RNA sequence: UUUUGAGACCAAGUUACCCUAGGGAUUCCUAUUUAAGAGUUCAUAUCGACAAUUGGAUCAGGACAUCCCAAUGGUGUAGAAGCUAUUAAUGGUUCGUUUGCAACGAUUAAAGUCCUACGUGAUCUG
RNA sequence: AAUUAUAUAACUUAUCUAUUUUAAGUUUGAAAUUUC
């Protein structure tokens, strides 16, 4: 039953209807969404939350009309609301408490970031290396969103930073940080801001990296820089050791290059490399404490 | 009537009583397949027997004394293998000429009874004692496993040879297990171990050759004649017999049969002492089977595909269902496929020529063993598969011959069959019209395909 | 009969067993562990942590021999080790498959758990206190988080999450027993439970908070002033508090802070959205603390 | 080009500007089409109505792989409690929250694990 | 739609002009090819 009501208009699933069947394939495969540019949000606050940021949207599937009337139609202008089964939720989503949401691939550079983390946003940039964790890599975004990290980079490797999951495990830090996806350690020099010295927390899986010949001999000697001590003076970049591959070679060869050190916190054994969420955590804040002190 | 033919036009329906003839051109449901705008075109075969051919008409043939089999050797089978109450058509032909001694060529579809076809007149009759050839390394997984079974009640050694493996590791294999009276082998490593001197066939009493069109494949053709010339073969059943001037007999067993096979046979033995019988539904379509043709394009075809997983995956949540195997003509697009899958958090077996002999080994145990209910594999798999339990096969990419089809065809509708097999094929763009074009007048016309002649 | 192998004593458990359906319904069954009050440790690794961590065993089922190589032998001495079929062991955890090996553990005593050095050499004079939390993953995620950190002390009051609850246990992945953690603290006796005067800075910008205005959150209880998470709060003794996942802080804990002279930490956010996933609330938190600490 | 090295290329709409191929139909009776119910059984021997020409709510049934209840052996069981085992599906197995894979809260003798085309609801109009 | 798209048109460099220290890129598309 589709209902146009007072200039209200929801749709309901239809027998034989093709768009539920794009969005699995959408849903759960990014190279899809890539392709298609689409995103999925999941519970009324995550997808409350991309509408106060102004996410442009796509799609709304959602079991309730109760949903659309409780959510702002007006916001709902490039969505197509559609009533669906809560058995198509299921199968059209592996987790949704009667809400679905569709919305395009955002461009974080475009996304919309008010005034409160601009005021402490500072020319620092966060590096997941390798980051294979979906759970990790969409928390870990809180700590760059609460710092207010101007932008973001992940390493070749990383886990798709738009997965519904990862936006899960985040609940919503996408929409407060930006975020650049399978950034190539050729072109990070570029995504540094000018005279940006790269610190780099030392915990090997980057010895996978090297030339068999000269496989153990190319350990760099980079110098080891207490990450308590004051680094946020000039532009500055920080690398955070991936919980499956730590740091690579390329960020050590960055570090030492770039006129930085090694950001180095002493990684607690029975965690080879610190695990990215309190890699990342730990060295965003205090920079704000340094810059503000 | 019931619909011989159901397409998703109606118009098109076909009765269960009419048939047009070869010089009239059907009608089909594919006949028009060009232009993709007309999105979704199927058309599903129905079954229409309830009881499996094989096992149809069971009491009208024969019991096993008339085939000449010993009522010992029928306790030990009872004991073995009491499932196989009463012979098919194919073993009731077969068995008996073979305890003679006859040189015999078996021409039959998969689940026939083939394999027990010959194995209990090779064990009454009888340095191996029995050889046994075969394509592909998991045909020889089960033959040999098969052959152990029967062995282990009649205190007989039966063991696997599969062709890829290393010399130095195939000769460890050798040493760690006693001496078998028969042999499984396949073409590449048996000519491995004949090189290599590790067996000799002049103690060889009887060869077994399994998918003969497979076993003549060029990959083996000439790996076969290194065997021939060291192996003394049998030129009548008198000599068979013979203590003194003791020869190997000579078993064939197959599904098709090209062109030229009688010239080495001819060679080999006289032709008119070649014993050849021939399967009632040999290169016939299947009416137990549903096979069911939708029209999807590759980006479609995944939409399509999961609804049918999704109705699978409905059907398995009403009552139990049989495992699902689907047929991919490539392993790049097994890979790009699985990739999807995975997406979709399906738990799903991927296998492809190409995997590591050891990896794939495990891996079609572990779907004997039902360790998953989606199983994902390449041709390689439709060759000496066991698909007892399976319900639905699934031609992701359309098969390239109908022979393949076949032997993609014979996993459905076995013996035993716990659950009704179901075939479904995705045709991507008109590629091979041509092909169900041919299926669909074949089945109005209730005739063999064309060019299955063996 | 006991069979013997590399020197390890193992025993073959017998199928159908009444005790296995009880725990079979324990475990499974949340609300079941209350009435029951018994717990399940699931893992190698995390069993040998939780052993060598005082956690007190009661039996160990395992699957295969070379898990239990991998596990404490120092600590199976007096342990009821017995070899069980896999199927027992699928039955009783939420995962279908475990790493081969469970154990069934009475209460562990805080003060008789021995924790890594290694977290000490990082760890901090510094206490946390969660509030109501509701998240079994982020709080061994917390754990594994504090793991990482280093955290000297963690009190976890009444209406959070089961800490020692099977599945709770397995996020931590040994992290449990690699950091001090009190359970069910009263918030009465919270304040005894910290140093009495030491300063404890509560996180407050919550989900309770997003439905109640700022203003109407200080006329009824102490008004704790604002800060920037960034400014230096461990000069001192410092505990902090962290709300749960959804849920926030509740009055006590706002209480207790200006009565030891603390102050609220406000983490600025993107607006649009006000709490990001709680699992890490603590992290970014906890860690603010160390650095300032070092320095 | 011999050898040596550890038979829609791929690729969306739209046509009432169209073209071809066809398929259909063009109050109580009467003629077609359909067939619930009548006919002991059995639609069409004989007749013959109606026509065509969402999350939920309500109520649960069943499986035993036994959570509560129930019947028992043994005990590192004096009794009672427990612990350890057998037998048994007998009836039960709450109400909510879930910032949507998980969990909390409050109770209960217990809030077993599941299955039963969402287990199961039969507007009105075009 | 996909794929290209030195028709043109713009910008940049030439170009041609002033001074003075159309072509090649790219972009649009006149279009082209194939599919729907």
């Amino acid at each position: 039953h589709t209902w146009e009501e007072a200039g209200l208009r929801y749709d309901k699933a239809f027998p034989g209807d093709r768009r539920l069947s794009s969005v699995m394939t959408i849903v759960k495969s990014r190279p899809f969404r890539e392709k298609q540019g689409k995103i999925l949000l999941e519970g009324r606050r995550l997808i409350a939350d991309a509408l106060k940021a102004g996410a442009v949207p796509k799609a709304f599937f959602f079991s309730r009309l109760e949903y659309v009337k409780e959510l702002p139609v007006d916001k709902l202008k490039d969505v197509s609301l559609i009533k669906v089964k809560f058995e198509d939720i299921k199968d059209w989503s592996d987790l949704p408490q009667g809400i679905m949401g569709i919305f395009a691939k955002p461009d974080p550079v475009k996304m919309t970031y008010p005034e409160t983390p601009l005021h402490h946003t500072l020319p620092l940039v966060l590096i997941c290396d390798n980051l294979r964790d979906p759970g990790n890599l969409g928390t870990i975004l809180r700590s760059a969103a609460g710092a207010g990290c101007s932008k973001v980079l992940l390493t070749k490797g990383c886990v798709d930073a738009w997965e519904p999951k990862v936006l899960r495990a985040g609940m919503g830090a996408h929409f407060q940080v930006p975020i650049v996806n399978n950034v190539e350690w050729e072109t990070v020099p570029n995504h540094l801001p000018p005279d940006t010295r790269v610190y780099v927390a030392d915990n090997h899986k980057y010895e996978e990296d090297l030339d068999t010949k000269t496989r153990k001999d190319w350990l760099p000697k980079l110098e080891v820089q207490s990450y308590d001590l004051d680094w946020t003076g000039a532009p500055a970049a920080v690398v955070i050791g991936g919980e499956t591959h730590g740091v690579s070679l390329e960020s050590l060869q960055l570090a030492e290059s770039t006129g930085g050190k090694r950001l180095l916190i002493p990684v607690v054994p029975g965690v080879d490399s610190l695990n990215s969420a309190m890699a990342a955590s730990i060295l965003l804040f205090e920079g704000k404490r340094q810059l503000r002190i | 009537g019931p619909l011989l033919v159901s397409a998703r036009r109606p118009e098109l329906n076909q009765p269960a009583r009419l048939t047009l003839g070869r010089w009239e051109r059907a009608p089909l449901a594919s006949r028009g397949w060009k232009h993709r705008r007309s999105r979704q075109d199927h058309f599903s075969i129905e079954r229409v027997q309830q009881e499996a051919p094989a096992l149809r008409n069971l009491s009208s043939r024969g019991s096993f004394v008339d085939l000449g089999l010993e009522p010992r050797v029928l306790l030990a089978l009872q004991e073995a293998v009491p499932e196989v109450v009463q012979p098919t058509s194919v073993q009731s032909k077969t068995i008996p000429p073979l305890l003679r001694g006859r040189h015999l060529l078996c021409a039959a579809e998969t689940g026939s009874g083939k394999t027990l076809s010959y194995l209990l007149p090779l064990f009454q009759r009888l340095a191996p004692r029995g050889l046994v050839l075969v394509p592909s390394r998991e045909l020889a997984e089960q033959v040999q496993a098969v052959a152990q079974s029967l062995g282990g009640y009649l205190g007989l050694q039966v063991i696997e040879l599969g062709g890829g493996l290393g010399m130095s590791r195939l000769k460890l294999q050798l040493y760690r297990r006693p001496a078998a009276d028969v042999l499984v082998a396949t073409p590449g490593a048996l000519w491995k171990a004949l090189k290599s001197q590790l067996i000799s066939l002049q103690h060889l009493n009887f060869i077994v050759l399994d998918e003969v069109d497979t076993l003549l494949d060029e990959s083996f053709l000439e790996l076969v004649d290194y065997i021939l010339e060291k192996s003394p073969i049998a030129e009548s059943p008198a000599e068979l017999e013979d203590p003194f001037n003791p020869k190997a007999q000579l078993v064939l067993v197959g599904a098709t049969f090209p062109e030229g096979l009688n010239q080495l046979l001819s060679k080999v033995t006289s032709p008119d002492s070649l014993t050849t019988i021939t399967s009632s539904k040999l290169h016939c379509l299947m009416p137990h089977v549903r096979q069911t043709f939708m029209r999807l394009k590759g980006a479609d075809k995944v939409t399509e595909l999961v609804q049918i997983l999704k109705q699978q995956d409905k059907a398995s949540k009403t009552e139990p269902s049989g495992t699902v195997l689907v047929f991919c003509n490539s392993a790049s697009t097994v890979n790009w496929l699985g990739y999807i899958l995975d997406d979709h958090k399906i738990q799903h077996l991927r296998l492809q020529g190409q995997m590591p002999a050891s990896m794939r080994a495990g891996i079609f145990q572990s779907f004997q063993k039902g360790s998953q209910n989606i199983l994902v594999c390449t041709d390689i798999a439709s060759r000496g598969l066991d698909s007892v339990h399976v319900e639905v096969v699934i031609n992701y990419d359309f098969p390239p011959t109908l022979q393949d089809y076949i032997h993609r065809a014979g996993r459905v509708g076995r013996v035993g069959s716990e659950v009704p097999g179901s075939v479904i094929s995705f045709v991507t763009h008109p590629w091979d019209v041509s092909l169900v074009q041919k299926i669909e007048l074949a089945a109005r016309r209730r005739r063999s395909l064309p060019g299955l002649a063996s």
